[PDB]
DNA sequence: ATCAATATCCACCTGCAGATACTACCAAAAGTGTATTTGGAAACTGCTCCATCAAAAGGCATGTTCAGCTGGATTCCAGCTGAACATGCCTTTTGATGGAGCAGTTTCCAAATACACTTTTGGTAGTATCTGCAGGTGGATATTGAT
DNA sequence: ATCAATATCCACCTGCAGATACTACCAAAAGTGTATTTGGAAACTGCTCCATCAAAAGGCATGTTCAGCTGGAATCCAGCTGAACATGCCTTTTGATGGAGCAGTTTCCAAATACACTTTTGGTAGTATCTGCAGGTGGATATTGAT
């Protein structure tokens, strides 16, 4: 599967950057679900901006505008 | 043989990854995940390179902060091990659930 | 130039133009673009000053994203102003809950 | 033929040389500063816009920008910004 | 000076869905501000949409996209359908 | 002469909506269809909350919708609850809800 | 041998009672004095429309109630049924109001 | 000719009142230190909203804080309020 | 306390990706002047509703007593999760190549703006008149808690 | 279960704050027709940069083992926090007023908008050059962890 491509090691690295020392075996599956929901909400809005502009290519701007409306403003990609 | 105690290497990793800024999820697997999800909203979509990078930068920053809050929830329950109930608690209180 | 009259490095003329096209209000006073350009300049200086310091503290002469992150997050007021903002490639501040330390 | 795309990069660069003459800035970091300026511009112009509408006014003056600043910037940052803003208008008016 | 509100209209719709139900002055005030709020959100999103695509006109199309961006799942599907229907009926007049 | 609302088959005021879109300065121009579409969306959302609110009032043996009924309608409907997640309905109170671990025996 | 409900029974009765009603739970005049005191420290000589004070109170009560729900969840997460300052603080930190 | 000095009014938010709010919030048991923590939290909440409301009042050159000033202040703080206009 | 095993840090180097430099061209942005058009400030002042005061009195805050049962401290140990390694699978690089489709132009018409009139209509007002339901009774029924 | 002290429920009833009704008025709002202006949909198309393939290279994710030490179960008990009570204070209610100050209606001037014309830039391109610092090495010494 694709979501399974988000590996246990990477998920642990992210947690480490987050200050986490000990991780439960069940965290890995919980994180994938969280990451999937996050992307669906952001990608759904991006594609919507893409469809609006009559394009077949999702642009960095489409993502930046989607993130902004989701209240997760991002700097460094055309913001 | 030489063996570090459980936890000692974790502390090292934390120091190591909190100092760096590189993305921690391999790019191709992530780019595949992104494309399949988008495919459910509109087919035959192309993505600018920067477009996928913005999504990874945003997702990782989101997951990293979520783990910070998850860590506080676990520590709140007098633990040092994060569990699903910790992530749920953090999301619930954030207003995501 | 309107900027030089105001003693600013930021483009007064451009700021003024941006306000009109933005449809922020039917009309835009003359002082408004000046005051705003001045505010934007000041906030810019504030950040470059702290990021410049973050770069020198790291024995570097060139300001990169990480320095901007450290500048902003280590400053109570800037951190608040940008509390819902993600600086790409900025990482996080070194920070470990004391209960996770050795012994 | 490529359409001109404005940015605050040259103006940001100028301000960088006044505060740190010997330090530079990567393009990616410059893009972030540009995102920062545009963001604050929009936040301030937005509050200014609303202020004018709440007061049945059709003109955005320096008073709207000023009040907008007090509402958006936290404490000290607002005190100084208001200071810089006023300084720039008085110096602009008497010139 | 006259202050406009959506009250008479909210009342018409109420009588349509519940012919025998009234509405308190306070509830009506809640409804008027709910309508004003959604209007602002949709108009704002449409505004941004037009700017992002360098268009100086807000058309039914911008409103539609604003609606898909703003409302969740089903509310959008139904709002969208009710909206296009009303536009189609409007253009088939005169 | 007839109203743009009747032409669109709507209860909500198309003329007012079109006028409010102009005064707001959301763009320089406003197409004829925009106020029609917006008026219809607003009419629909209004109908949806009044439907649910009227029912809550009926469940409480009341014929007059009050704030509390609007709150019950909103909080009990997943989508409206989300559309209004950052909104506070005065005199709405809260949904009866007690955590299990707090119940006796 | 008077009748005594057990600890917790009346608390549960109160929860049901208060979750069923919509009236303001803080006395009005006292709340209004607090608003006037705080406002006065920011600016002297201010008057308040009575509905302005009521709006502040509805907002404050909605805010506190919701915060207590979250705090309650923070206590239960710790295997307690007694909310404590540390729960309010955990809730405010996660909500992004504190450090 | 002159008013009375206002002070310590935060104690007007009594222990019984805080208990009730906690009750509406689903709370069954309350620690003794909750009451001062709550007053503190409310004071901060009030100062932030009132600070904005008054800023709108002064911008319009009025001496009377209106329900609208409060509503706009709550709105910009992301705590939209329905019921008092706007 | 001693001693071996890694991890961590500093000094010195180099290649090179990414930042500078200069020159060049130019559509669009700014600025200067001249006219015309107005928002909204200054006055005056109608009259809304906010601050205050009096009084009455009963709902609800205070401060206590008493003891139930919850939180916090200990003790234990079963078992999950971290650390270390052998494996080899598939991400990373990059270089090249179609070529999809984004983005720059030019054309041109359905649709929007701008104005003048004429017809309605939603918001206020001034008076009058119903009504849904809050709040108080009273008596039957459902809970809770001691035995 | 038994049974008593209380809370909860629900039919009934009444007073009235709040919701409806009506008639008038009318400034603002809308609809109607024309005339004039153009935003941006279309149709092409130049070339930017996205998707594939190839093909090693080996970096890093897997699957195992082993056991350190963490989470969660059991117990115990001091005292914190709820339930109930006696008091009587201060918030709630009801009215009554003065007048601060919000808000409506004009009059009128410092500015803002509107156009024309001239000058100045900020971007976009090309081509040539320079330079901060990532990525390595070597050797020193800190930090861990077993005895
Ligand atoms: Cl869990
Ligand atoms: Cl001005
Ligand atoms: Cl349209
Ligand atoms: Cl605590
Ligand atoms: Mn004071
Ligand atoms: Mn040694
Ligand atoms: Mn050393
Ligand atoms: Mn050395
Ligand atoms: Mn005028
Ligand atoms: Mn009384
Ligand atoms: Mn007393
Ligand atoms: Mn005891
Ligand atoms: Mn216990
Ligand atoms: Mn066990
Ligand atoms: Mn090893
Ligand atoms: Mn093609
Ligand atoms: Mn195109
Ligand atoms: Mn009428
Ligand atoms: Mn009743
Ligand atoms: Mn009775
Ligand atoms: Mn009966
Ligand atoms: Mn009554
Ligand atoms: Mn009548
Ligand atoms: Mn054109
Ligand atoms: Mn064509
Ligand atoms: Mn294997
Ligand atoms: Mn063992
Ligand atoms: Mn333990
Ligand atoms: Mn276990
Ligand atoms: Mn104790
Ligand atoms: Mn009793
Ligand atoms: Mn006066
Ligand atoms: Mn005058
Ligand atoms: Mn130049
Ligand atoms: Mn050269
Ligand atoms: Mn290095
Ligand atoms: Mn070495």
């Amino acid at each position: 599967d694709n979501i399974q491509g988000i590996t246990k090691p990477a998920i642990r690295r992210l947690a480490r950057r987050g200050g986490v020392k000990r991780i439960s075996g069940l965290i890995y599956e919980e994180t994938r679900g969280v990451l999937k929901v996050f992307l669906e909400n952001v990608i759904r809005d991006a594609v919507t901006y893409t469809e609006h502009a009559k394009r077949k290519t999702v642009t960095a701007m489409d993502v930046v505008y989607a993130l902004k409306r989701q209240g997760r403003t991002l700097y460094g990609f055309g913001g | 043989p030489h063996r570090y105690r459980p936890g000692t290497v974790a502390l090292r990793e934390i120091r190591r990854y909190q100092k760096s800024t590189e993305l921690l999820i391999r790019k191709l697997p992530f780019q595949r995940l992104v494309r399949e999800i988008a495919q459910d909203f509109k087919t035959d979509l192309r993505f600018q390179s920067s477009a996928v990078m913005a999504l990874q930068e945003a997702s990782e920053a989101y997951l990293v902060a979520l783990f910070e809050d998850t860590n506080l929830a676990a520590i709140h329950a007098k633990r040092v091990t994060i569990m699903p109930k910790d992530i749920q608690l953090a999301r619930r209180i954030r207003g995501e659930r | 130039t309107r900027s030089s009259r105001a003693g600013l490095q930021f483009p007064v003329g451009r700021v003024h133009r941006l306000l009109r096209k933005g449809c922020y209000a039917e009309r835009v006073g003359a002082g408004a673009p000046v005051y705003l350009a001045a505010v934007l300049e000041y906030l810019t200086a504030e950040i470059l000053e702290l990021a410049g310091n973050a770069a020198r503290d790291n024995k570097k002469t060139r300001i990169i994203p990480r320095h901007l992150q450290l500048a902003v997050r280590n400053d109570e007021e800037l951190n608040k102003l940008l509390g819902r903002v993600t600086i790409a490639q900025g990482g996080v501040l070194p920070n470990i809950q004391s209960v996770l330390l050795p012994k | 033929r490529k359409t001109r795309k404005e940015s605050y990069a040259i103006y940001v660069y100028k301000v960088l040389k006044q505060v740190h003459p010997d330090t530079g800035i990567s393009s990616k970091a410059m893009s972030i500063m540009n995102s920062f300026v545009n963001d604050v511009f929009e936040r301030i112009a937005g509050e200014a816009s609303r202020l004018a509408h709440y007061n049945k006014r059709s003109t955005i003056t320096s008073r709207e920008i000023q009040t907008a600043v007090r509402l958006l910037l936290p404490g000290e940052l607002a005190k100084h910004a208001v200071s810089e803003g006023t300084k720039a208008v008085t110096k602009y008016t008497s010139a």
